């Protein structure tokens, strides 16, 4: 019967009666090994029996249970995962029981690539995304920036058209942590694939929302980057009130992000034949100097490049 | 005063949370408190800061690992060509010779990892995968002997890359696997080094990579995803190989990567509002020589003739003061454990930070003792530039393979 890899009564496969018929196949590392891992007895035992079932292509229930132990010893072994999926279909295994299994191993190793890809295959096979948004929200409740979890969330939402409640979920996570860049990315992902940003009421709503988040947390870079990202498509100089509204927030909510955004506005204004070109260029170069020498010295080479670029494009 | 991170004005670069605490600011403040303890240790102990790269300790750790690893490395049993690459590249950066017998042993092991239908697996008899294929080809090019080049079955490698190519331009990481930007970089890297690029192998690939550049300016693993340093390096490096860098908005990419250097720590974060990490010294800083080359090709007259567009000094100070393990090897940040992955990319990032080169201009910045200077690394392949020329020169003497 079943024996978990970490159960106290786990026995090696070489001591199991139902495995006495097959000879283990040792790993051939060569006569002069390199990057040779001195496997524990338990690991070496599972993988010598895995190599045996894989070589003879034994599509049996015992081989299927053996893949669970081989995965739990090294979840990045994509060869074991491939053979487990061959056995899932050959043996007609209950895929809801496999969904329960993949749920448990993702909870244990949420940053492994293979576990998330296996979950996607099961969801595709069953054509059932009904447990996904809730499961992913549980993983994100433990690590709200898990890249694989956000990727799986976007895949489920696009593949099964589950767009209706995601902006509400995004709003909930921005309340919990307005600095979570993965959630500002999810916000852009939902809006760009539903209403789009060409709708004026949506863009106005989004810029007004973002400016309020900037007023509450002026040094949160994600809100500044989202404001810039949604207005940079048409060009920052196409929004003439943006400049004066940022200059208004400068004396009490200033930051290197506000000053950098002013340079970005002036750069686009200079490229689009703005009024008072000499004045706009002098203001842009003055801010590049302030950023390079005092307010953002880590980016001194970037700001000096921007300053030289503005002078070159004007001359 | 010589060290940027120790100047009194550097205290002004600590996080300003605006009196609004969230999980992100709490974790960032925890790292900054720990990093400030490291920077202040010299003043506290009454010593002159002496930034020394512990070459001897790094070399001992690497030479042992090249031969044998404890069961603590069972999680890398499907990544053994990566271990070959990380260790050989770290040794190459440290100017440590690879004995001829050790080089032959690596060739023989990577031959066992090679699949009969092309590409390499994570260990003997494992199914092929683009990530260990990339690592094995880079490891064999670092060795650079006729024996090492002859290991690669070019005809089958080409057949294998075509079996992963998708109609939309993307590549699967392995058969029955998934797509991401790393696959396109893995394929472009091995295909250009071995001279197996046919006219249509990369049809649509540059456009698919461009769909991964998002609103932030950086690149995500797949379209729609958050910008991330590792995937952005893969995206831009693949486009440089294909000579299709103009497919991206290079100015939004430049602003994004320069923003990923941490004002206080000096190192790089992988994504906006995440923590500093030593391996992003290569993934993020490695983008600036790629962008310099891409912009220089377009005739950009405002480029520096001496420095990359990141604070090279601050990155070297973060790596030298915060990322070295006293027993040898490098790491993500203080308090983390050493590993061959962080040893490879902290040293690769340190070498990028030391060496600027563009056209006839060359300029080095070597923080700390002069012995800290590393061998140069090629920003596209992350192997020595001499090894890239040697491999490309060797495989250009062979025709591009035909189809069976
Ligand atoms: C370490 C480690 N610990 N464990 C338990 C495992 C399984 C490993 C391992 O084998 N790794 C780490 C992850 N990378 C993912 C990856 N593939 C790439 C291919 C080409 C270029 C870059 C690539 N990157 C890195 C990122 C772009 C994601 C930054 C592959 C190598
Ligand atoms: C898939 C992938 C590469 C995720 C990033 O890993 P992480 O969250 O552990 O690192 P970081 O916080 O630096 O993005
Ligand atoms: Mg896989
Ligand atoms: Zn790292």
């Amino acid at each position: 019967g079943f024996l978990s890899l970490d159960s106290p009564t786990y026995v090696l496969y070489r001591d199991r009666a139902e495995w006495a018929d097959i000879d283990p196949v040792p790993q051939n590392d060569g006569p002069s090994p390199v990057v040779q891992i001195i496997y524990s007895e338990k690991f070496r035992d599972v993988y010598d029996y895995f190599r045996a079932v894989l070589q003879r292509d034994e599509r049996s229930e015992r081989a299927f249970k053996l893949t669970r132990d081989a995965i739990e010893l090294n979840a990045a072994n994509y060869t074991v995962w491939h053979f487990r999926r061959v056995l899932l279909r050959s043996l007609q295994k209950d895929l809801q029981e496999e969904m329960n299994y993949i749920t448990a191993i993702i909870e244990e190793q949420p940053k492994n690539y293979q576990v998330w890809h296996h979950r996607r295959v099961l969801v595709e096979w069953l054509k059932d995304p009904s447990q996904e948004l809730e499961f992913i929200a549980d993983i994100l409740n433990q690590d709200a920036k898990n890249y694989h979890a956000w990727q799986h969330r976007q895949w489920v939402i696009q593949e099964f058209r589950l767009w209706d409640n995601e902006l509400q979920y995004v709003d909930q996570l921005l309340k919990e942590d307005v600095r979570n860049n993965s959630v500002w990315n999810q916000r852009h992902f939902v809006i760009s694939n539903t209403t789009g940003y060409s709708d004026r009421a949506v863009l106005e709503r989004e810029v007004q929302y973002t400016l309020e988040m900037i007023k509450l947390v002026p040094h949160n870079e994600s809100a500044w980057n989202y404001l810039k990202g949604i207005l940079q498509d048409r060009g920052l100089s196409r929004y003439p009130n943006l400049l004066n509204q940022l200059l208004d927030l400068q004396p009490s909510h200033s930051s290197p992000y506000l000053i950098a955004f002013l340079v970005d506005i002036y750069e686009d204004m200079l490229e689009n034949q703005c009024d008072n070109k000499e004045d706009i260029l002098n203001k842009a170069l003055e801010l590049c100097e302030i950023l390079a020498k005092e307010k953002d010295t880590i980016r001194k080479e970037y700001w000096r490049y921007i300053g030289r670029s503005l002078q070159s494009k004007h001359s | 005063e010589p060290l940027y991170s120790l100047r009194p004005e550097h205290a002004r670069e600590r996080l300003q949370d605006d009196s609004v605490e969230t999980v992100t600011s709490i974790e960032q403040a925890k790292v900054e408190e720990k990093i400030q303890e490291v920077f202040s240790s010299y003043k506290f102990n009454h010593l002159v800061p002496r930034l020394v790269l512990q070459r001897e300790k790094h070399f001992h750790y690497l030479k042992r690992g090249l031969r044998q690893l404890t069961d603590a490395y069972e999680c890398l049993d499907a990544s053994r060509p990566w271990l070959c690459y990380w260790i050989l590249h770290s040794l190459e950066l440290l100017d440590e010779p690879i004995p001829q017998i050790v080089a032959t042993d690596v060739c023989q092991f990577l031959e066992l990892c090679q699949s009969p239908d092309g590409g390499f697996g994570g260990g003997p008899g494992q199914y092929p995968h683009l990530a260990p294929t990339y690592a094995a080809v880079n490891a064999l090019c670092i060795i650079g002997t006729e024996e090492a080049y002859n290991v690669i079955n070019r005809e089958k490698l080409l057949q294998y890359l075509y079996s992963l190519k998708q109609p939309d331009g993307s590549f699967l990481m392995h058969v029955g696997g998934e797509v991401d930007v790393r696959s396109a970089y893995c394929a472009a890297s091995v295909a250009s080094l071995t001279n197996i690029i046919t006219p249509d192998l990369f049809e649509g690939t540059a456009e698919w990579i461009a769909r991964c550049q998002n609103w932030e300016g950086g690149i995500g693993g797949v379209p729609g995803m958050e910008a991330h340093g590792g995937y952005t390096f893969c995206g831009l490096a693949a486009l440089v190989i294909l000579k299709k860098e103009r497919s991206l908005n290079l100015k939004s990419l430049l602003q994004w990567v320069t923003s990923r250097q941490m004002r206080f720590e000096g190192g790089f974060q992988g994504r906006c509002n995440k923590l500093v990490d030593g391996c992003y010294s290569f993934w993020q800083a490695g983008l600036l020589p790629l962008l310099h080359r891409a912009l220089h090709a377009q005739g950009d007259p405002a480029l520096s003739m001496s420095h990359w567009m990141f604070h090279q000094q601050a990155l070297q100070e973060y790596i030298l003061m915060c990322c070295q393990c006293p027993a040898g090897g490098l790491l993500d940040k203080p308090g983390k454990s050493r590993d061959f992955y962080h040893t490879c990319y902290c040293l690769s990032g340190l070498s990028i930070a030391q060496h600027f080169g563009s056209g006839a201009m060359l300029h080095d910045v070597v923080m700390g003792v002069p012995e800290n200077v590393l061998q140069p690394t090629h920003p596209v392949y992350n192997i020595g530039p001499d090894k890239v020329i040697q491999a490309t020169t060797h495989f250009l003497q062979k025709p591009v393979p035909g189809f069976e």
